[PDB]
């Protein structure tokens, strides 16, 4: 029937796009040690400055 | 954290150092005024020669 097809492809569509954002979903996770770096060097320069207002 | 304790360390020294300086100033004022007394007595001696009868 051309029913059953029909509802299998959207099927299909759904898993496909389930299992595409769980591969983009883990590589976005492996990218939170790059954007770390952003916090972690203004950290650095708010104790640079502290340190020379110390000075 | 280290490089502050540094440089507390460092104001710490010259706070240190600065209150060294002090009680040396101090104490060089005291020996002055002790060596002043020397310097008078030996001008009162000098006066004391000049009297020949207690000088003899």
């Amino acid at each position: 029937s051309q029913g059953i097809q029909q509802l299998l492809q959207a099927e299909k569509r759904a898993a496909e796009k389930v299992s595409e954002a769980r591969k983009r979903k883990n590589r976005r996770l492996k990218q939170a040690k790059e954007e770390a770096q952003a916090e972690i060097e203004q950290y650095r320069l708010q104790r640079e400055k502290e340190f020379k207002a110390k000075e | 954290e280290k490089k502050e304790k540094q440089i507390e360390q460092q104001k710490k020294i010259q706070m240190s150092n600065l209150m060294n300086q002090a009680r040396l100033k101090v104490l060089r004022a005291r020996d002055d005024l002790i060596t002043d007394l020397l310097n008078e007595a030996k001008q009162r001696l000098s006066k004391v020669v000049k009297d020949t009868t207690r000088y003899q």
